[PDB]
């Protein structure tokens, strides 16, 4: 009932469309837990671009 | 409603006399010959349903029971308060000089 | 056997003793000879936190959590009598020991869930008629879960229960009805459930081992917010002796 | 406090950490309080209380020797704390004990 | 009421902060009415007096003394050995003139509440809603003029 | 008697949290840096005007050439720090500006403390700290130190007030 | 405002009888108090057990009474718990344990009396300070 | 190629680089970059840290409710003490951030780099044929960073007692220090402010005198600074006119006339003063504190006659009594 | 619930305004739960339907 | 209970100190009504300066 597109998320969906659906903090777009996104999480992608 | 159990306890017998069920062990130092041996026994031996129940502590010598009877007027008894008894606070409530 | 120095820093100290795959026998109960537990030990493996189903009641499940503290979880040196009951059952009654360890775990969001993992005042029981303790001889019972923080604890603005400030001294002329909950400290006390299921026995030396599962509430921070429901799974080790 | 009838093993301090005894980050049973930083201390007076997992609750409960109690008292009251003008204690102490640890 | 209003520390220019912007009403709120003079007494009937707050102090403890200045009651920090808690002393409060005129309060929280307020002098009723006040004292125009011209000079 | 004046301003005014004071220390501390760095720079970029090792005698009291290599000084700091002076006239005015400006800012802060118009608190912080008992910053920590300073000092520091603070009303942590 | 012999008059025994110390004794006691007590009893407190102080009132409610020269002197030889139901000379400095507490070897009975006198004179001078801790510093 | 390694060494050592990457630079540059990057990310986004090891997390980052003034990087846990706590010593980063992991990574990398920074301040001076000792002046502020970030924690037995990486956090370190050590009443500290005050003093002294005795080469409506060109032969100010003035302000022989003796004094005073203040923190890292004149002067009866030293002590108790609320269980603070 | 949520005009992109800034949650609010399907009837028992 | 100096008025008092104590809208600093300030009201004063 409270997905990204309700929270005015604009960049987040474009990262989810191509694979990146997890965070280093543990949560995930699909709503799963215990998953290991590796480096390429939302933080990772954001990190990369800044560099 | 929300209330501070300790401050509320100070409006009862506790805060006027030595509560055998709550008050910290160091309080027994303000009366003659109560502290080391006896106060340990009092505290260690559970709560009491009445002041007099302290005379029924198993093992008490005839002299110990004599001393206790003398200081009964300085004792009271209230419901056991968890905030005051938990964490071994009756042996050390973090208070010193 | 290994000395202190043979354990230091290895983390082995936070590990309950184990039995070999062999030891799967059975320990006998005289029922006319008193028994006690010289050493019960509980070692956590997983901390599960039941998530709040939001407003939308949809039934909630337990979710794994990351251990944000370190290897300080285990309970050890537990002791008490293992009195035999009329119906031929066994009930353990804890006396003293390292019966509690403050644990703090993180969640998906990043929320830290601090709890007081304990088994204080444990009263576990078994099945009726248990002449000999075999593999899987369920122990079940309750324990007490005292407030995470004790009476003397003060919040960052100095307020506390047994000590500290009476109110929000930084807002001298503010309305107090809203701050009520945060000014008035409450001491929580609740019950817990645990079940110790044996997996390895050893009638010779009289030491059993297996796994446990316990449930309890987490810290409510002196009654400032609602506590989380926690499920805790791990392994245990008990040393039974006549005495 | 143990002599006063306190169960040191299960005693809960203000933070809920362990008034007298707690665990080191690797699981060893150590002394509680701010003294958690000095859990690396080894000393003749203290070692006989140490077990294979750190401080043994059983030895602590009934193997404490008198020479150890007064040793602890001695060293406790002779900590390397002092002033330049040699006044033993914390910066807020009163003049009396003229001492500064060598 | 006007005369009583001057005997309230929330109109003292020495109270406030450099970055505590806005009018004094953003602080304690818009004054509505005088609750009345609070008279504190203990079980023996003795009248106690609240030690007022010096401008220097951001926060000040609640202490009650008699005419001779002997401490009879207070609000303890450590309860473990409190001798003068409002509960132990049966402190009560009565009001004369104003909103609370003729009324008496004996339940410790309520009594301690007003005692907590008497520190500031005469107790008043404020409107905190309107301006969305934060309950933190602010200085008067007298304070600001003095500050600016002292700096400028 | 000056040390207490410091501790007082901390406890009562929270003087360290004042922007004008911070500029103050920045000027003094930064001024004491300029003093050091320039002196050291000059002594170690000197020309050889003598045959002795103690180069002090080798100075010309009657002007003429620059006694130290300004050009070398420039390229040095430009490579270790990235920035460097290149105008002795600006460099020395800068040495005047920094510590004088700092002292003046610290003065203004004190003028505000006269009316007790201090920089004691952050309202946004206090409001959260009130509603939320788990919110703690080094800012919140410091204010608790101030409360202790005020309570324990006031009685003997302000005799004219005839202060009497019962043991039980004294704000204290655990054990201590 | 001086140390009169009026101040140096302290109770000798339980039966009301008193003794008057001299300025030599006081100083000597004060010096000996630093030598063997101050370590744990600085300013009338007890670092290794803050529950029991050297207040005259505390010493009076002791068992036996230790609020006199005689009380204190006996204590320095055969120390007991506050109720007196247990001898603690093994973990407390005393004459009968000078082998364990070397500082007490030198101490002679004069020294004991001086020290005892000191404990009774200080609160007469310092007052609440002598008993309380950092609060009264 | 004349030889790859030979060329590499020539490039590193090259004095034709915009920024002199020295041999010390080979260590400095990477270490300083890790320190800064880790710092910036932490100060903004790091989660609360259980500094006192009492499971009482302290948030000090922007995103977690702080501003510049309050925000800080919180020292490692007291449960860790002096133990080495790298990322690969934690079960997870969540754990690493909770126990104040970043702090060690920063202070260690900084102190290392800041040391090599001193080493480079020699190297470049060597490559350019100028005298050394500039780095010796920088040893004073560095020795302070060392004392505050490393020496004091070593002495006290835990890095949690090291100075936090933040404004308000720095204030806490001081206030508490004063309580536990009475630093204001310590000679080495007093020498420090003397050096710092005198420094600012002499900085203004030298600054003004020189800028006031400038030779006229500028217009009335033209910046007086333009009367100097980069790379001059002769001096831009009348040092003999400067000495003539200052010599009359006090008295001749109490005035400098030797520019070299002047600039030496300008450098010596603050460096030496700060050196002692750094030694002060390093000394009080082993609990050799300031003068204790508590209850010194007493009257003929024995009553305690208070001094300002006593008034200081009351302020100190309050700090002592209130700091680290829930961290203490026992009477004496021996940690 | 998710399926029911799509059948709500407050998620229709054709609703809103040019200067109605922020996420969709600044509007109707953060969706907490599905109150459920509402069936309307009148005295005669006839089931009615909302246009 | 709510005078000018409580409402953060800085210029208003200086206008009242020298006579101007009324407004064209009818009210007055002293709290009277029916008074006629004439032209030299707070509005009047503000008006003049602008001109
Ligand atoms: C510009 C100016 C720059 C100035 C730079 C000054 C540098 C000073 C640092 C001293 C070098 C340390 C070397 C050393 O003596 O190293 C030893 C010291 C001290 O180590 C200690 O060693 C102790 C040893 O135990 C001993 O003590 C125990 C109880 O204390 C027991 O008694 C035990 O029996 C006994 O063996 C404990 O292990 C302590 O936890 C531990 O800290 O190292 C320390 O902490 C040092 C911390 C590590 C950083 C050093 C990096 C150097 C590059
Ligand atoms: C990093 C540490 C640091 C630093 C660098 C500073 C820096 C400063 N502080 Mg400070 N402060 C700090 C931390 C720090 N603070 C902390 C932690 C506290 C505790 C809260 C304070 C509390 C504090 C207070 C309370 C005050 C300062 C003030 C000041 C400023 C003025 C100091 C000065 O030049 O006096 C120089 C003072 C003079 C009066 C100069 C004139 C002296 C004459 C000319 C000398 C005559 C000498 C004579 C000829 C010789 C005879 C003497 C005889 C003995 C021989 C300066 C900007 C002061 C300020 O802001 O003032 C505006 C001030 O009042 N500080
Ligand atoms: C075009 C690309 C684009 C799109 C589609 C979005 C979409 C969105 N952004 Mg976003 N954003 C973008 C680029 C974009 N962003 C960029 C580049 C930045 C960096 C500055 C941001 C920074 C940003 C922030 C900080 C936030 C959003 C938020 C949002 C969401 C709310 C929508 C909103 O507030 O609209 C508002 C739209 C308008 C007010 C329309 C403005 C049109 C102007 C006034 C026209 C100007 C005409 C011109 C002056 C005429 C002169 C010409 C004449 C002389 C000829 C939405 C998903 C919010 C969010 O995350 O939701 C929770 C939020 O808080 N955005
Ligand atoms: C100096 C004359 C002066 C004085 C004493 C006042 C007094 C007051 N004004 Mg006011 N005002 C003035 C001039 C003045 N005004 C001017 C000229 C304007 C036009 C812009 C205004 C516009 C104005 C408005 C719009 C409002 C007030 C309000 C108020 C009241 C609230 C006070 C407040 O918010 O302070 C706040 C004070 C500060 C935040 C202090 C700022 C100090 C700065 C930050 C120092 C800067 C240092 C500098 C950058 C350092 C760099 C130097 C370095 C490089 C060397 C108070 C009665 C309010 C009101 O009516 O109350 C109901 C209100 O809403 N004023
Ligand atoms: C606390 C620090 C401090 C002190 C003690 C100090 C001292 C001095 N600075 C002077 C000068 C200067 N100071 C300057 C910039 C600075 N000075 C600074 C900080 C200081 N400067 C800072 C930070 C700066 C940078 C802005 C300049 C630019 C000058 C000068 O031109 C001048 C000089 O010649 O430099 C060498 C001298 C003025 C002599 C004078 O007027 O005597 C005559 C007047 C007398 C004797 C009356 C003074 C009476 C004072 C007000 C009361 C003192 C009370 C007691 C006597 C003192 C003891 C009390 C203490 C224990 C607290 C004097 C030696
Ligand atoms: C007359 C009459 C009536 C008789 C009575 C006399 C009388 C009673 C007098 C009482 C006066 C009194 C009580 C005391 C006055 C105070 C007094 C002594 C002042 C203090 C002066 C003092 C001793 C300090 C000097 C400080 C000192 C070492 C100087 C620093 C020099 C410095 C680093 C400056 C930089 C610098 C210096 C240069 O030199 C040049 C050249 C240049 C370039 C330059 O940068
Ligand atoms: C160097 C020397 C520096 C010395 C400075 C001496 C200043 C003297 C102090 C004078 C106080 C008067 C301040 C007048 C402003 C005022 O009161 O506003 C105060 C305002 C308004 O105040 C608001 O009042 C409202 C009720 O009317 C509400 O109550 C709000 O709560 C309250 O904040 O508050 C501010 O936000 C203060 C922030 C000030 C920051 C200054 C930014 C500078 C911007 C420069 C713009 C240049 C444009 C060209
Ligand atoms: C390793 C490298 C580390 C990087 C160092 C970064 C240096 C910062 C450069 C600042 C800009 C310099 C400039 O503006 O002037 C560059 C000028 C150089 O240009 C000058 O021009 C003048 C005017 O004509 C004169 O001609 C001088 O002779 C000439 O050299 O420098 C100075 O004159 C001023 C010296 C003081 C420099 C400021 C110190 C920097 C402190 C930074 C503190 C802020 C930190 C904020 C943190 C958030
Ligand atoms: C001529 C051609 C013009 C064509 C324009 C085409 C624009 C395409 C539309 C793109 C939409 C994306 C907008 C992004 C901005 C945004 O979302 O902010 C939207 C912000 C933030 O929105 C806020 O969101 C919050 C929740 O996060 C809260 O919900 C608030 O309710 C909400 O207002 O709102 C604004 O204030 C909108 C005002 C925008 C006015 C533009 C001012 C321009 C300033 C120029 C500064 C230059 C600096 C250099
Ligand atoms: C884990 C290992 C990681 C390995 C990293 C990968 C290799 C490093 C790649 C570097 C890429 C970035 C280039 C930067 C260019 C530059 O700096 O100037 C370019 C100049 C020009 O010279 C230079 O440039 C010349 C070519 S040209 O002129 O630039 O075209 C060249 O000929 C000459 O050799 C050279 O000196 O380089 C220098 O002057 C050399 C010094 C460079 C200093 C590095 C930064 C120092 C940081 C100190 C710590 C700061 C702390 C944080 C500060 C906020
Ligand atoms: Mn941060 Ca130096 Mn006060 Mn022991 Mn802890
Ligand atoms: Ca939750
Ligand atoms: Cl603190
Ligand atoms: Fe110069």
């Amino acid at each position: 009932l409270n997905p990204m597109w309700r929270q005015g998320m604009f960049v987040l969906p474009f990262m989810a469309r191509l694979g990146v659906t997890g965070s280093w903090s543990g949560w995930s777009i699909t709503g799963e837990t215990g998953i290991d996104p590796g480096f390429w999480s939302f933080e990772g992608v954001a990190l990369a671009h800044i560099v | 409603e929300l209330v501070n159990v300790v401050d509320e306890k100070l409006g009862t017998a506790y805060g006027e006399k030595i509560d055998l069920n709550n008050t910290n062990i160091a309080a027994f130092i303000q009366y003659r010959g109560l502290y080391p041996t006896l106060a340990k026994l009092i505290v260690k031996n559970a709560p009491y349903e009445s002041v007099e129940d302290v005379l029924n502590i198993p093992g008490l010598t005839e002299r110990q029971k004599q001393i206790l009877r003398e200081n009964l007027e300085h004792f009271t008894v209230t419901e056991v308060e968890t905030a005051l008894v938990e964490g071994g606070d009756r042996y050390n409530n973090g208070l010193y000089k | 056997t290994l000395t202190y120095d043979d354990i230091v820093g290895t983390g082995l100290a936070n590990k309950c003793p184990t039995l070999d795959d062999t030891a799967r026998g059975a320990y006998p109960i005289d029922s006319s000879q008193t028994y006690r537990i010289a050493r019960l030990c509980l070692q956590p493996t997983t901390f599960l936190v039941k998530e709040e189903p939001k407003n939308k009641r949809q039934e909630a499940e337990f979710v794994p959590t990351k251990l944000v503290t370190r290897e300080t979880t285990s309970l050890d040196q537990i002791q008490g009598e293992l009195k035999v009951n009329s119906d031929g059952s066994l009930t353990f009654v804890e006396e003293d020991g390292i019966d509690f360890q403050p644990v703090t775990v993180q969640m998906a969001g990043g929320e830290r869930i601090p709890l007081l993992f304990t088994v204080k005042n444990l009263v576990a029981s078994t099945q009726p008629n248990v002449t000999s303790i075999t593999t899987s001889t369920d122990f079940k019972g309750e324990f007490n879960v005292p407030s995470y923080r004790t009476a003397n604890f003060l919040d960052p603005k100095g307020r506390g229960l047994a000590s500290g400030y009476d109110s929000a001294i930084a807002l001298p002329q503010a309305k107090e009805e809203e701050l009520a909950r945060a000014n008035v400290k409450r001491f929580s006390l609740t019950k817990g459930q645990i079940s110790l299921n044996v997996a390895k026995v050893d009638g010779r030396t009289g030491e059993i081992a297996g796994t446990f599962e316990s449930e309890q509430l987490s810290d409510d921070d002196m009654g400032a917010h609602e506590p989380h429901e926690v499920k805790i799974q791990g392994v245990f080790y008990a040393s039974i002796e006549p005495a | 406090d143990q002599k006063l009838g306190a169960n040191v093993g299960s005693a809960q301090g203000p933070t809920g950490l362990g008034k007298y005894l707690m665990r080191s980050p690797t699981g060893e049973i150590i002394f509680g309080g701010e003294t958690m930083r000095f859990w690396d201390f080894r000393g003749p007076w203290l070692e006989p209380l140490r077990g294979p997992n750190g401080l043994d609750l059983n030895k602590i409960k009934n193997d404490i020797q008198p020479w150890q109690e007064r040793r602890a008292a001695e060293y406790m009251t002779h900590a390397p704390l002092g002033s330049l003008n040699s006044v033993g204690g914390v910066a807020t102490e009163i003049n009396s004990v003229n001492f500064v640890s060598p | 009421e006007k005369l009583a209003f001057y005997d309230y520390i929330g109109n003292n220019p020495a109270k406030g902060g450099l970055f505590r912007t806005g009018p004094m009403n953003k602080g304690d709120g818009i004054a509505q009415a005088w609750k009345g003079h609070a008279v504190f007494r203990n079980k023996e009937g003795e009248e106690l007096f609240v030690r007022r707050m010096p401008a220097f102090f951001e926060s000040f403890p609640v202490i009650l003394t008699d005419k001779n200045g002997v401490v009879k009651a207070d609000i303890p920090f450590r309860r473990a050995e409190s001798k003068y808690s409002f509960e132990q002393q049966g402190v009560t409060v009565s009001f004369y003139g104003g909103e609370l005129n003729g009324q008496t309060f004996t339940d410790p929280p309520t009594v301690k509440s007003y005692a907590r307020k008497a520190i500031f002098g005469e107790i008043f009723e404020f409107d905190t809603e309107t301006l969305n006040s934060d309950g933190i004292f602010r200085t008067s125009p007298r304070g600001w003029f003095t500050f600016a011209h002292a700096v400028f000079a | 008697a000056i040390f207490r004046f410091l501790l007082f301003f901390q406890g009562f005014h929270n003087w360290t949290l004042n922007p004008f004071h911070m500029m103050g220390v920045a000027g003094v501390l930064g001024g004491a840096l300029l003093c050091a760095i320039h002196g050291a720079t000059v002594e170690n970029t000197l020309f050889q005007d003598g045959e002795g090792a103690s180069t002090f005698r080798a100075f010309n009291p009657t002007q003429a050439e620059e006694t130290y290599s300004m050009v070398t000084a420039n390229r040095f700091w430009s490579q270790i720090f990235g920035i460097a002076f290149s105008n002795k006239r600006w460099l020395h005015f800068f040495m005047l500006f920094v510590p004088v400006t700092g002292l003046w800012m610290s003065a203004i802060g004190v003028v505000g403390l006269a009316l007790n118009l201090r920089s004691y608190d952050f309202i946004s912080q206090e409001i959260r700290a009130a509603e939320d008992p788990e919110f703690e910053t080094f800012y919140t920590k410091n204010l608790l130190l101030n409360e202790g300073i005020r309570a324990w000092m006031a009685p003997q520091d302000q005799p004219h007030e005839n202060f009497v603070f019962p043991e039980e009303v004294l704000p204290r942590g655990n054990a201590l | 405002a001086e140390l009169t012999p009026e101040v140096l008059t302290v109770p000798l025994n339980s039966e009301g009888k008193t003794i008057t110390l001299t300025e030599k004794q006081y100083l000597e006691g004060k010096r000996l108090f630093q030598y063997a007590c101050a370590s744990c009893h600085v300013g009338g407190i007890t670092k290794t057990n803050p529950s029991l102080d050297l207040r005259t009132e505390t010493l009076a409610l002791a068992t036996p009474p230790r609020d006199n020269i005689e009380g204190l002197v006996d204590y320095m030889k055969n120390p007991t718990t506050y109720d007196g139901e247990q001898e603690i000379a093994e973990v407390h400095p005393s004459l009968r344990s000078a082998d364990i507490f070397p500082k007490m070897r030198n101490l002679t009975e004069k020294d004991l009396v001086a020290i005892a006198g000191h404990i009774l004179v200080e609160p007469k001078i310092l007052g609440d300070k002598w008993g309380g801790g950092k609060v009264y510093y | 190629s004349a030889n790859l390694w030979e060329r590499f060494c020539n490039w590193v050592t090259s004095t034709d680089n915009r920024l002199y990457v020295g041999w010390f630079g080979v260590i400095m540059i990477p270490t300083l970059l890790a320190a800064t990057i880790c710092f910036v990310i932490a100060f903004i986004a790091a989660p609360p840290v259980d500094i006192d090891g009492i499971r009482e997390p302290v948030s000090g980052s922007l995103l977690y409710g702080n501003n510049i003034i309050t925000g800080a990087v919180v020292p490692s846990s007291n449960a860790i003490g002096l133990h080495f706590y790298p990322i690969w010593e934690a079960a997870s980063l969540d754990e690493w951030l909770y126990n104040g992991g970043p702090y060690q990574l920063i202070i260690f990398h900084f102190l290392l780099g800041a040391s090599c920074y001193m080493g480079r301040q020699w190297e470049l001076s060597y490559r350019l044929g100028m005298r050394p000792w500039i780095c010796v002046a920088y040893s004073a502020p560095l020795a302070s960073a060392f004392a505050v970030f490393l020496i004091y924690p070593i002495g006290q037995g835990s890095f949690s007692d090291g100075m936090p990486l933040g404004i308000s956090g720095t204030f806490n370190f001081m206030i508490v220090f004063q309580a536990e050590h009475n630093i204001l009443m310590h000679p080495f500290h007093q020498l420090g402010v003397a050096g710092v005050f005198g420094g600012a003093l002499f900085c203004a002294m030298h600054g003004s005198l020189v800028t006031s005795s400038l030779i006229r080469e500028t217009t009335e409506t033209e910046s007086a600074n333009y009367g100097y060109k980069f790379g001059q032969e002769e001096e831009t100010y009348n040092i003999v006119a400067a000495h003539g003035y200052f010599g009359r302000l006090i008295f001749q022989y109490a005035s400098f006339n030797n520019s070299r003796s002047l600039h030496f004094f300008l450098a010596a005073w603050p460096v030496v003063g700060v050196w002692f203040t750094a030694l002060g923190i390093s000394t009080m890292a082993f609990n050799l504190n300031g003068f204790n004149f508590n209850h010194s002067v007493i009257d003929a009866k024995g009553n305690v006659i208070n001094t300002w030293a006593d008034i200081i002590n009351r302020a100190n108790l309050g700090m002592e009594v209130m700091h680290e609320r829930n961290a203490h269980n026992f009477p004496l603070d021996l940690a």
